[PDB]
């Protein structure tokens, strides 16, 4: 496989993985909307009586406590896996590192500036 | 060593003939008629700068896939479009995780050849098994037959 | 003309100043740390003529100038002259105004605090730099050399620092700073050249002896065996052409001058040499550290540009070290320039973005801030 | 990575931690009971470097760390460090979330009750273990050794417990608890190695002496004869290599360290030694118990690995014992590890499945439940 072919292959692959990221994320987000409608179901407020609405607010406040607690547990776990990602990426990055160091140069006189400092007016596309 | 050909695929040919004449003066007074150390040196000198023959011979070898050791005029044009700003930006680990969860449809932490094959067939470009094969092999430095996630960083390091 | 608002880096030593931009390969220009001034009465008028010359200007017109060095033994003592070197460095060769660019300067951890305070103050008050950092030359040497662990033997123009670093941590009580450096080796050579019939006393003569040393001297992996032949035969002499057409040669003095690094008593210094300091820095570190420092002696800076030094040092430390243990030396081609190289690496790291002193922090705290935030 | 929700078993002593899964033959991982912390100022930028290191991490990076043991003579006082040891053990090496598996921890019955209450609490309140069971090390020692009856001789790194068990029942009035253990034996060795010219005081040095003891020390059947011989000949000297290439040659210190178990005055302890207490544990039991305990003197835990210990203990008990009676010592290869094995055996017994405290009975009763459900 020659040069431009491989360039196009891999850049189009990156686009394909982007599109699969898109489909996976839209799956996740439709799932979110549907699951949220499913769990926390909209209230039925019409015509509800006074003391009725008092006790209902209390029960839904217990519901606040439950759901908040539970999502917050998912949150704490996520934070633990966050520290896990940070520190394991740190770890491996170091194992990756000690030689991984990506850097830039500037000893590269770019062919625009190069060919102009050479050609003057003749460096028209150069 | 090839991305420069890929960039001239994106670039024009008038620059190729300007570099033909370039190479000609780049060997103005040459010992080998191609760009050895001192030829690239007098290139930099006409550029107004003074290089060292080590990096000279190195940029000579920076394209050296076969071990050609020299600057063929073809390899010369390669080296000269190396310095034009054509494709940049060095794609890497983060977006590569974002894309590797996909490229690892198997979610192995390693792109098996299944996902790579399918997503290439999806790339829209013609898909050879030289494509998918070289891509698996360059990804997989552990050569497990599956492109590890960091082997996928390798797989999509910089390829604009 | 630059494509990024990057940091600037300048290794301002007692010898030369290596200057360029952070994120680039090397320094754009290297200047002598010299401000030159005329020592003669003018006769012609309308001849231009400066009150003072800087860097390469000072050397180019040196025939009638006395040349002074604003930095000695790692410390700036003449802040006015360094401001002049910097104005020239930044605006004439790097083509940058520091007003829009964070600037990194370097020192040894055992230089007086005044060095770091004046470096910071000049850039914030005469150049209005948006940010400053004063770096450790040993750290910069380790980044350039690919190490986090080892002994950095910087062997500079005015001072040798000798500091152990392990896993990125300093072992500061084990720093064996030595009052022996390249500038003393030059003065030693001037005296031995005088014994050979070639006296040098004035600035032009002093700059040439330094140039002679840099091109003709070497250390030798084994000075005794080198002397047995060098002291017996003219085949070991090397010629140097003086600016005025005279020729000076050096015989065993060619390695006996550099030998001072292994014999400081040659210049009146109370020391056994750099290998003793390397060894003691390892000795003062814990036993589970020592194994890694023996395997990682790091040469950086100039004066390490003497053939035979990597091997001379390995033999000299191995001789003091325990048996079984492997003693190893790192001595990259990025010698003498490795501190600048490390400067560019450090200034541009994402992990270093919060290490910078901003102008606002400086203006609120004053120059003593460098002592608290840099290291 | 385990295919069943079996009990996790972890024997956490003042020295090492043995961790694995119940029903198996050996711990899957062994960690020191250590949390390490850097004692130096960082110099380089972007070096990573942890705030604390645990278990094998603590020893691996120890060159610049101070190493602390959370357990003091058998009791955990530092629970911040132990939750790190447990988290690391479970999460990284046993590859288990305790939430899905019951856990067995161990301790002597005379260990302050606060420790078994807290061991029960850490697994229920930090790791959410579905159930708990704190085991008696002597119980586990006899299961591993194939006994129901015998004396458990368990001098460890922390303390010595000395407990007789008959037909599975403890005879608690006969327990002879001593503040005599490997940590003190090690301290004595550091003092006597200092007498020989090798002074060891820092964490790296303290770990070296502990390592010297484990590899070089022994007791010998006859102490007077071994002493007189060591004092007369170099034939009893043994060398040890240190991390930096240093070598230490050790003579009678090789057995004077272990000797403290028989001569506690060496460490300032008011005790007649482990053989007096092993003997008294048998003696304090009824005469129809004693015959079976004499014939089943069982070693478990470490220090039992010193050559000559099974024979010296059998001889000293025999010398103290009535004649006619047969005294025998069991000192299996499953030494130093047999308690873990006993843990595996107990956790998995069908007759033990009702002994587990669930995270319900625990929550309703509180921490004190361990005193009623375990021991």
């Amino acid at each position: 496989i020659s040069a431009s072919r491989k360039l196009q292959l891999k850049t189009l692959l990156l686009q394909i993985a982007k599109q699969e990221l898109e489909r996976e994320a839209e799956e996740r987000r439709g799932e979110k909307g549907r699951a949220l409608s499913t769990r926390c179901q909209p209230l039925e407020l019409a015509g509800l009586g006074f003391a009725e609405l008092q006790d209902l607010c209390r029960q839904l406040h217990a519901r606040v406590d439950k759901v908040d607690e539970e999502r917050y547990d998912i949150e704490a776990k996520v934070t633990k896996n966050i520290t896990e990602i940070a520190d394991l990426t740190q770890k491996i990055f170091d194992l990756r590192g000690k030689f991984k160091r990506p850097t830039l140069r500037r000893v590269r006189i770019s062919a625009d500036a190069m060919m102009q400092a050479l050609l003057g007016a003749r460096a028209k596309e150069s | 060593d090839d991305i420069y050909k890929a960039a001239v695929e994106q670039l024009t040919e008038e620059q190729k003939n300007e570099f033909k004449a370039a190479f000609d003066i780049f060997v103005l007074g040459a010992e080998d008629g191609c760009i050895s150390t001192k030829e690239l040196g007098k290139v930099m000198r006409m550029l107004g700068q003074n290089p060292t023959p080590e990096e000279l011979q190195e940029m000579i070898d920076e394209v050296d896939e076969d071990g050609s050791g020299t600057v063929d005029f073809d390899e010369f044009l390669v080296m000269m479009v190396r310095c034009m700003k054509d494709d940049s930006k060095g794609k890497s680990e983060e977006e590569l995780s974002d894309l590797f969860r996909m490229f690892d449809k198997n979610a192995d932490g390693y792109i098996d050849l299944d996902e790579l094959k399918i997503m290439l067939q999806a790339t829209g470009e013609t898909i050879t098994e030289d494509d998918i094969e070289e891509l698996m092999k360059d990804g997989d430095k552990n050569n497990d037959g599956r492109i590890d996630y960091d082997e996928f960083l390798e797989f999509m390091k910089g390829v604009e | 003309d630059e494509d990024e608002t990057t940091a600037l880096v300048c290794d301002n030593g007692s010898g030369l100043v290596k200057a360029g931009f952070a994120g680039d390969d090397a320094p754009r220009a290297v200047f002598p740390s010299i401000v030159g001034r005329p020592r003669h009465q003018g006769v012609m008028v309308g001849m231009g003529q400066k009150d003072s010359y800087v860097g390469d200007e000072a050397q180019s017109k040196r025939g009638i100038l006395t040349l002074k060095y604003p930095i000695e033994h790692g410390i700036i003592t003449n802040w006015d002259d360094m401001e002049k070197i910097w104005h020239h460095t930044f605006y004439n060769e790097l083509r940058v105004a520091p007003e829009e660019h964070p600037t990194l300067l370097t020192e040894a951890p055992l230089n007086p605090k005044a060095n770091r305070e004046k470096m910071t103050q000049i850039m914030f008050e005469t150049f209005n730099v948006p940010a400053m950092y004063v770096a450790i030359q040993a750290v910069l040497s380790l980044y350039a050399s690919g190490r986090t662990t080892g002994i950095v033997l910087d062997s500079g123009d005015g001072v040798t620092h000798n500091v152990p670093i392990y896993e990125g941590y300093a072992l500061p009580h084990a720093i064996m700073r030595l009052d022996l450096a390249g500038r003393d080796l030059t003065d030693y050579l001037m005296k031995i050249l005088t014994e050979r019939g070639y006296s040098f006393v004035t600035t032009a003569e002093r700059e040439i002896v330094r140039d002679i040393k840099e091109k003709l001297c070497y250390v030798a992996l084994d000075f005794e065996n080198e002397m047995a032949t060098a002291a017996s035969s003219s085949s070991l002499e090397k010629s140097y052409e003086l600016p005025d057409g005279q020729v000076i040669t050096i015989g065993n003095e060619r390695f006996r001058c550099p030998e001072t690094l292994f014999q400081p008593s040659f210049i009146g210094m109370e020391s056994a040499g750099i290998h003793e300091t390397t060894y003691n820095s390892i000795m003062k570190c814990d036993i589970d550290i020592r194994k890694d420092l023996y395997a990682n002696n790091v040469m950086s800076g100039g004066t390490t540009m003497y053939p035979g030094i990597a091997d001379r040092m390995q033999k000299e430390i191995t001789a003091l070290a325990p048996s079984t243990m492997k003693i190893k030396i790192i001595a990259p081609p990025e010698r003498k320039y490795s501190v600048w190289i490390g400067g560019s690496i450090l200034a541009s790291l994402s992990t270093f973005q919060q290490m910078w002193i901003t102008k606002q922090e400086y203006d609120e705290a004053g120059p003593s801030i460098v002592h608290r935030k840099c290291f």
